[PDB]
């Protein structure tokens, strides 16, 4: 019945849940919470040539 | 090349201007093995509690300045840990690594020497006279050579040119040492391992090394340039063992 | 010097002010004036509790001439700030030597009884404080200017993080279309 | 059929063991010139334990900081009156007149997304000298009306037809009502700051709202009653979902003004403190 | 935790009683702490742009919603032999730990002649 | 299987009519782990100048005695190398090895309770009031329960049977706990680990646990037996843990 | 003695007391005001059926001289309570001998005719009775003292267990904030 | 569909219950009412020396 | 997609079938001083049936 069981948010130191889409749009299903992906250096790290942090920056 | 980073407990120094680090007869500090050991009871061994970078007072470099000495161990005494584990044990043990910094423009001149002397025993001003431990070791504060032949009761015989030991100045390069050239670099640093005749010693009682800075050029500029230019000493201790617990002493 | 480019320069000058500290803060990223308006205070005060390390970053704007070194320490909590060198020294600390690379990066290590603080700090989630001094002192040529600024730079380390979302105090209104 | 979706939680860096070091390798002098930021943790300083730290940045995505509804618009409207324009309420649609939601969404040059959109609707008794009276429960009516369609003219205009345009009808004492949007926009994704103009002669009107055009709201009484005046609110709250956003920017300082332009008033940096040493004292008996 | 709300209203004592009004509605806020604080019925701050709230309107099923568990440390402290500053004095026991909020409930018709 | 030997440190204690030894919970003390930390910085671990033995003040149990109790720590902050690790440092870590004794001839009776309790938040005797910090503790001096209810500002409600806490005291046996009995033993020792809600906390302002001693037969000799019959108390910290080094603080 | 320790201590002596009763109680773990403050009790209390085998244990206090036998009895239910050390020694009892080792165990086993009764016991679920008597007596040698007290303590078995949850009836209040 | 069958509470001397979990969030998930496991001897017997009980407990 | 998941129901110990007894063995003397609490059940002191308990915690 395409359905989908993935796991849920529990801590660290049975545990999934099911979901169905009823409607025809995708622009009626529920938010997209379970992601988390970074990639900084875009902001942080913007430079042409690498700095290696044990080097001297200049010279 | 020029660049140096040192990383020791909770406290990290950086310079730009280095030239090199001295270890001192290429040894470095250590620990007491067994088959070098006479005491018997467990030693303890706080190593990050204690072996960490801490910074005494400044000295104003002036167109007439003498020089300066300070004594290791006693200036550490009130240093927190270090101080505590000095206070509550009968017998210490540790090496160290000195830095010291002083930095000025591209107009300024002077060139210091920066020496460490294990056991600089002194001589009195009255030459049928003893010194009183006020005379040697102010603490965290330095005391200071005279340009002149000294006087006085129970003080130090200091005039810069005998180093206040009976030798010609000039030759203190035997021992390790370093030079700060204003136009060169603008740091010193040595790493002096543990240095005595037994393998542990009293910390109050026996004083190891002394640090001796001494301009032999003196500090000289030109018409509005900075006048105020500060000498600093950044000390930490390295692999340091106590045994011996029993009641604090006092003084 | 609340409204003028003043307010980010901290000032320093050559001759013998040993004696003098530099500066001196609170480490409080959300709640303290130094910080709550800076990019990493502004996210923190949509949040409730942080946690991670911090990095404070100090640049040397004189003029190619002058020397100097200072003395950067930080006190965890427990006991009062510091009121001379020699009691700083006894804390985190670094000794930094002004040269071709004009930048000194001082780390502030995540040193906590708990796993989160409060970005409403009180008493009890206290996290210490932060104080300069001069190591050797200032020195020029002739020539010179004898007065100079230092500033600085906050960010966060990459053990860092935040969570319990809350409404900000920073932004209000008394009634629509505003 | 049943198919397993795996997820990864991604946790937060370890610190590692470091020891003692003297060496030319200088981690912590650096050059922000180059606009560069240090990339140094507390292992290359000082002396440190392992650790193994297992914290989530979980909360802090974009979609767990934007999924939540507020409140954009309120309204009000009688079912008598002798105005004939204060029986319905209408307005423009945005996001621009409440300013929590405003802030949080401008730290955001672009954005893309769609929405779930929930009214809440509440009516009350007119104060009057003479109450008392026995009404069947209300229903409300709202009409959503893309640019160029028809505009009503009162209560009874032929234009609550409603034949393409989608309405809600709703009474109340039920739940309230909801409904979802697409993301509805001509460009390839919505703009909060516009540096232009409407006209190619670089004038006419500036800014934000040159660009936006996405409809009106229209809302009314169906009963057509009330012996004794009465008075209801609408509110309407919106919550993005499937969100996108690009080129952050530093957040709001000034207070806003209104809702056309970034027009503001000079304010402080910070407020002050004592000295550039001052810090209290906490540890007294 | 699961927490539920019962909510239940009054006619007030009067000489004149007799009125016609619609169900009333409740609203729930939940601030947690630094969060600003209403000061009436008509304040900003029931927008609850960020802060949880629960609408509710009377006739039926009581409220309903779970919590985590939330607090800075690794479990709730029911007794704290300790004090909240480090000279050993200030505020004693368990109100130095507890800080999770405060609750505010108003009605929402802004009504009622009697 | 009466003789008992513990060692730590320098420090070592015998005894010869002992009952056995009580492990709190079944777990013994043991130093933080990585996957439980969240202070980042390296602790320091001084692992025998801090873990060893030291003893308190003796009291005198007499014919009317109602019990006695301490709070742990801020009763060893002046025991050496122990108490000056506390006052250097913002966190601290330690579990204990507790140990008292009491020794009576054949011809005595008696029957004393000894118990640990984890986080002893105590009353005040005045309702609507509050205790003072001086009230709790008195650092190596024991505070004294009372046989009848309790006046005065700021001072700890102490009648004995309800233990300063609302309680039954009879209930107490609930915590760890031993008891000396006059014909039997003649002394008690308990095992306590770090029982906390978070892996570390400040020593200075957290009371983690009381011990109590509490006499529930009362002493009671006859003709010309000695009449004087002291207690003591011994505690010794094991695997002791520091972190966050800063400037000492006062009280 | 409500507020005394002296509540905890049952008192015994030496000479010719063959006649005296030591104590005697009733088995209701859950009621009788000797049981239902203990450990047990206020467990019993949130609940109303129990049922299993319960554990009194009876440790001597007196100098190590002096020596003894007690007679521990238990009646189950059924008849009056004994008057006398011929009568309880028909019942379920064990002769503790004072010794080295201070300590005895009396165990009272389930003997009921249900399978759980109402910890708010009635004449319908009753379970009977404990009693103490001399057995032989206390003697002493010169310089010691003559009366001695015992202690009693109480726990329940490895087959005990309660079911049907309930509300105490030992706290209370008058309002809120309490 | 990600169901869970499990067995219900009985007496002694069909029996089966499913379950689906709807919600993100574990904290939203019911009770955990069927978990009956002990440890008394962390109370009852917390000594460094094991002893028997049918031996002498000294000596 | 179904997933079965066992219960294992806990009750409480059964009592053993004792007989008359003449030996050293002494599981009632005890000391409380210890610390802890006596093991003993009705089987140790008296005579006693076998009993299938079947209750539950
Ligand atoms: C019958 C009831 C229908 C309700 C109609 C609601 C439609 C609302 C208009 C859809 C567009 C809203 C999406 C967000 C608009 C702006 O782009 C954002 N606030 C940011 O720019
Ligand atoms: C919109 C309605 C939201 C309702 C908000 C209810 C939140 C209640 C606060 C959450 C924390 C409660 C958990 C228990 C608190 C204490 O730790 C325990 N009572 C024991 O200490």
């Amino acid at each position: 019945m395409g359905a989908q069981v993935s796991t849920q948010k529990t801590g660290a130191h049975i545990i999934h849940y099911t979901n169905i889409n009823y409607y025809k749009d995708a622009a009626s299903n529920s938010a997209n919470r379970q992601d988390f992906s970074q990639d900084p250096g875009k902001f942080t790290e913007p430079v042409k040539d690498i700095m290696v942090k044990s080097l001297p920056a200049l010279n | 090349d020029r660049v140096r980073s040192i990383t020791l407990g909770n406290s990290t120094i950086t310079t730009q201007e280095s030239a090199n680090v001295v270890v001192a007869y290429g040894r470095w500090p250590e620990y007491l093995k067994d088959n070098e050991a006479t005491a018997e009871d467990q030693p303890t061994q706080p190593d990050v509690a204690t072996c960490r970078f801490y910074t005494l007072e400044s000295v104003t470099w002036e167109r007439d300045s003498p020089g300066w000495w300070w004594k290791f161990p006693d200036a550490l005494k009130d240093m927190g840990l270090f101080g505590q584990n000095m206070y509550y044990h009968y017998l210490g043990r540790a090496g160290y690594t000195i830095h010291v910094q002083c930095n000025a423009s591209k107009f300024h001149q002077g060139c210091l020497m920066v020496v460490c002397v294990p056991e600089a025993e002194m001589g009195c001003s009255q030459v049928d006279g003893t010194v009183n431990e006020h005379s040697l070791s102010e603490g965290e504060t330095a005391k200071k050579f005279a340009s002149t032949s000294t006087n006085g009761t129970n003080t130090v015989q200091s005039i810069v040119t005998n180093a206040g030991m009976g030798v010609g100045v000039g030759n203190l390069t035997i021992f390790p040492h370093q030079w700060i050239n204003l136009r060169t670099n603008n740091c010193a640093t040595i790493v002096m391992p543990y240095i005595n005749n037994v393998p542990m010693d009293n910390m109050f009682r026996h004083h190891n090394f002394t640090l001796m800075i001494i301009p032999f050029v003196p500090l000289d500029y030109s018409s509005d340039s900075s006048t105020y230019v500060p000498i600093t000493v950044t000390v930490a201790p390295m692999c340091a063992e106590y045994n011996g617990l029993r009641l604090a002493t006092s003084l | 010097k609340l409204d003028t480019m003043e307010i980010y320069r901290i000032p320093v000058q050559s001759g013998n002010h040993q004696s003098s500290q530099v500066f001196g803060f609170q480490v409080q990223p959300g709640l303290d004036n130094v910080f709550k308006h800076t990019l990493l205070g502004e996210i923190l005060n949509y949040y409730a509790h942080w946690s991670g390390s911090i990095k404070l970053t100090f640049v040397f704007c004189g003029s190619a001439m002058a020397t100097g070194k200072f003395l950067l320490a930080y006190a965890p909590p427990g006991a009062n700030a510091p009121k001379s060198r020699k009691d700083a020294m006894l804390g985190t600390h670094i000794i930094w030597d002004v040269g071709l690379q004009s930048s000194c990066v001082l780390c502030i290590p995540w040193i906590s009884q708990t796993h989160y603080r409060l970005v409403q700090q009180d008493e009890y989630t206290s996290a210490g404080n932060v104080t300069c001094w001069y190591q050797t002192g200032i020195v020029v040529p002739a020539g010179t200017p004898t007065s100079c600024s230092i500033m600085c730079f906050v960010s966060a380390c990459n053990d860092f993080s935040v969570r319990l979302l809350k409404d900000t105090p920073f932004i209000e209104q008394s009634a629509l279309l505003q | 059929v049943v198919e397993a979706v795996e997820n990864a939680v991604a946790r937060v860096a370890d610190t590692i063991s470091s020891g003692p070091s003297n060496s030319q390798a200088v981690p912590a002098l650096t050059a922000v010139e180059t606009g560069h930021t240090s990339q140094v943790t507390p292992s290359d300083t000082i002396q440190t334990r392992h650790v193994r730290n297992y914290h989530s940045r979980s909360e802090s995505s974009i979609e767990n900081f934007l999924c939540r509804s507020a409140c954009v618009y309120m309204g009000e409207y009688h079912t008598t009156n002798t105005d004939t324009s204060k029986l319905f309420a209408s307005w423009t649609i945005n996001a621009r007149r409440m300013v929590q939601m405003r802030r949080k969404l401008e730290l955001f040059t672009y954005v893309r997304f769609d929405m779930e959109v929930t009214f809440v609707i509440t009516s009350k008794q007119d104060q009057g000298t003479q109450l008392g009276q026995d009404m069947p429960p209300l229903t409300h009516q709202i009409m959503y009306i893309p640019p160029g369609g028809p505009i009503p003219k009162s209560v009874t205009d032929y234009t609550w037809q409603t034949s393409t345009n989608p309405s809600i009808f709703w009474t109340e004492g039920n739940a309230p009502p909801r409904m979802s949007i697409p993301f509805i926009s001509i460009g390839n994704a919505y703009s909060n700051f516009y540096d232009g103009w409407s006209h190619f002669s670089q004038n006419g009107v500036y800014g934000y709202n040159t660009l936006n055009h996405m409809g009106q709201i229209y809302v009314r009484h169906v009963n057509g009653s009330s012996p004794l005046p009465m008075t209801s609110t609408v509110r309407m709250y919106f919550k993005p979902k499937h969100v996108k956003v690009w080129v952050p920017r530093p957040p709001r300082l000034c207070q806003y003004k209104n809702a056309s332009t970034v027009n503001f008033t000079p304010t402080n940096i910070t407020e002050k403190r004592q000295s550039i040493n001052y810090i209290p004292e906490t540890v007294k008996p």
